[PDB]
């Protein structure tokens, strides 16, 4: 229909005409190529649709209006705001209790789009009381009671209530949602698992107290299991959540190790999916920033050759993540752990990466080389290391960096030349 | 020191994966 024909039917004194026009609006807003959301907004139709959500008698017009509003709220922030400004948040929360599962599901979906817009609308959905009726829909002993698409919508909408920063979701809300999240994290549906992992990944990004809340729930072993799933949509958020947890305290990081996560990293650090391999390298960088006994577990799982491999060949951003992982290792490791890096072949790929002109990565590499030399000094191995650096062309690079423009680069390279190559 | 996701995202965006934010019903 044209928008005029929709307005005429919506503004008739005939309810069947109103349902027909609302249906035509829902189809127009669902069409593949550029649905006319703004023309529908300018026509003043959102208040009519919100009014229809309250027509408990005429469930077909409730469903059609909920679908039409869902697809407006799927748009820009300004389009989502027009839906909120029409009073839709409390009207959708009221619809969660509908005896018709497909209408309740549509309200869940719309609330997910609204909360997904950002932290202010997320917190406004929470303030209107959406969490209690949403969790009540999931408070059954067997989750396979519920339709698969229904369960996926509830999980996704809950994940958007856990999402976003500045500010993070209210503590009381996260505490109330978490136990249901833990159940969904064990449910045997791939999309439910994926969005459960996304929710946990959101909750674990922040101050270490936020990590602690999640880890206290016993979730890390299941996250490590999902780390090994064959579905990339599951591995991606599972690895994100694990990566967030190891940015925390040493004890939080130890829970990831004790659950067996390191055994998965030979595959993760060679994964052909670029973002998986890069985030696994970042995760290793925060583990090698841990205790010496945690570095030793990296060693024991055979992961140092894999970090040598990533540094040797990967896309440039990933190689730089690996350089950070190495510099952290050399900053906190024992002398024995550090010279083991050299035995595994770290020097040549470090010197190869020093061809980069970026001031930032140069300093990272020079710091790692300085830390390795300091360990070699305690063992009496500096001459071996110097020969190794010269033979792969690394001395040429260092020597030329004595004339770099940046003072931090120029003084670090001078210092290496004076101490070890005179 | 540990480095949080915000710093990884500043190094690596755009394209760092995230869950679906909004969904259109077809």
């Amino acid at each position: 229909w044209s928008v005029e024909d929709i307005v005429k039917g919506i503004n008739s004194n005939n309810l069947e005409s109103q349902l027909q026009a609302t249906q035509a609006a829902r189809k127009l807003l669902s069409r593949e190529k550029q649905p006319p959301i703004d023309n529908i907004i300018r026509a003043g139709l959102i208040p009519k649709f919100v009014s229809f959500l309250g027509k408990t008698d005429c469930s077909p017009i409730q469903f059609e209006s909920a679908w039409a509003l869902t697809n407006i709220a799927s748009g820009t922030s300004e389009q989502t705001k027009a839906v909120v400004d029409g009073g839709a948040i409390p009207a959708f929360i009221s619809l969660l209790a509908s005896p018709h599962a497909h209408i309740s599901e549509q309200a869940v979906w719309a609330l997910g789009n609204i909360a997904g817009d950002g932290s202010a609308f997320r917190d406004l959905v929470i303030k209107h009381g959406a969490i209690d009726p949403l969790l009540a829909l999931l408070a059954v002993p067997d989750l396979s009671t519920l339709a698969c698409g229904y369960l996926r919508n509830l999980t996704w909408t809950l994940s958007n209530l856990c999402r976003n920063k500045n500010p993070a979701p209210p503590l009381d809300a996260v505490e109330q949602i978490l136990p249901t999240l833990v159940r969904l994290l064990h449910h045997n549906d791939p999309e439910v698992l994926a969005d459960s992992c996304w929710a946990i990944s959101y909750l674990t990004d922040g101050p270490n107290e936020r990590i602690e809340m999640v880890v206290k729930k016993g979730v890390v072993p299941q996250l490590v299991k999902l780390l090994g799933a064959t579905e990339l949509p599951i591995v991606t958020p599972a690895l994100r959540a694990i990566g967030n947890i190891v940015t925390g305290t040493d004890e939080q990081t130890q829970k990831v190790i004790d659950a067996g996560a390191l055994a998965v990293f030979p595959s993760l650090l060679t994964n052909p999916k670029t973002n998986i391999q890069k985030e696994a390298t970042w995760t290793m960088s925060n583990i090698t920033a841990g205790r010496q006994d945690q570095i030793q577990q990296v060693v024991n799982h055979g992961l140092v050759p894999f970090l040598v491999g990533v540094l040797s060949k990967a896309d440039f951003k990933t190689q730089k993540e690996a350089a950070w992982a190495i510099t952290n290792y050399t900053s906190g490791g024992t002398v024995e752990q550090i010279v083991y890096l050299v035995h595994c072949g770290i020097i040549e790929p470090l010197m190869n990466l020093l061809s980069a002109k970026d001031t930032k990565i140069i300093q990272v590499i020079l710091d790692a080389i300085s830390n390795i030399f300091q360990a070699a000094e305690k063992l009496g191995e500096t001459e071996k290391l110097s020969i190794m650096i010269e033979e792969c062309g690394g001395l040429d690079k260092i020597e030329a960096l004595q004339r770099h423009e940046n003072e931090s680069v120029y003084k670090a390279s001078l210092n290496l030349i004076e101490k070890y190559f005179s | 020191a540990k480095k949080k996701l915000r710093e990884y995202q500043q190094r690596n965006d755009p394209g760092v994966p995230t869950g679906a934010k909004k969904k259109k019903k077809i």
